[PDB]
């Protein structure tokens, strides 16, 4: 499950007390010096199932398929008791992602056929692109990325590589902004993959838009338990705060 | 299941 990139990088093996429980990785690309920086090269090159990182290119995909549209990403509940209070309402894009609601991505994804699915994570270079397994295929399942790709991804659509709508992006952005303050946008998405009720797969990726660089950055955290989303999110602010850059 |  790994992905082949020969990429200088320089390393980061100090952040390794951050991980502390983990197998994890970070992975920093600095845009402005066309510089990555990682944490556990080798775990930054594993491919895990992204989970709700996923939604993030769900929601483009959904966007470029006119699912979504400008003033039209709304979704009525419909009234199904889910786990988590945020997930049973009304959701537009950004408390979707705010919230990874999956219901809304997994409504989304009922409209998007396998063949145009498979045409995206080509264009973009999805990880392994594999979406033969589940129906949510991106949930512990047969989809795969690793950490550096996960950067890839984020740099491609920030920098407006990706045959994605603009505005699509700038709405996808606004659905996961974290922090909007003078100085930086703080961006990022959390993912958790449980494996017999186990929190084995955390991420959170996004980046930090400066005023003058954006840091692309992307944390995968693989253990037998504990590995969510919202610790790799916790353990990825400790490294930006410590990087001065939020 | 979106609706639109
Ligand atoms: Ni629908």
């Amino acid at each position: 499950d790994k992905y082949e990139t020969n990429v200088s990088y320089k390393k980061l093996n100090q952040l390794a007390p951050y991980f502390k429980g983990f197998d994890g990785s970070f992975v920093l690309y600095n845009e402005r010096e066309q510089a990555y920086s990682i944490y556990n090269e080798p775990e930054s090159k594993q491919r895990y199932s992204p989970n709700s990182t996923y939604k993030i290119y769900l929601a483009l995909m959904a966007f470029d398929q006119n699912l979504l549209s400008l003033n039209h990403t709304e979704q009525q509940w419909d009234k199904h008791q889910y786990p988590f209070k945020e997930w049973n309402q009304d959701q537009n894009l950004n408390s979707s992602m705010k919230y990874s609601v999956n219901w809304y991505y997994e409504n989304l994804n009922k409209h998007l056929r396998q063949d145009e699915v498979k045409s995206y994570l080509d264009l973009i270079e999805y990880g392994n692109e594999e979406i033969s397994g589940n129906e949510n295929y991106w949930n512990e399942s047969s989809l795969k990325i690793s950490a550096i790709e996960q950067v890839n991804l984020l740099k491609n659509m920030k920098q407006h590589n990706m045959h994605f709508d603009n505005k699509a992006i700038e709405k996808v952005e606004n659905s996961m902004t974290l922090k909007q303050k003078d100085t930086y946008k703080y961006v990022g998405k959390t993912g958790t993959g449980i494996v017999n009720h186990k929190e084995a797969n955390g991420w959170f990726v996004g980046y930090v838009e400066t005023k003058d660089n954006t840091y692309y950055f992307a944390t995968h955290l693989k253990g037998e338990d504990n590995a969510n989303g919202e610790k790799a999110q916790q353990i990825s602010e400790r490294i930006l705060k410590e990087m001065e850059l939020i | 299941g979106h609706m639109s």
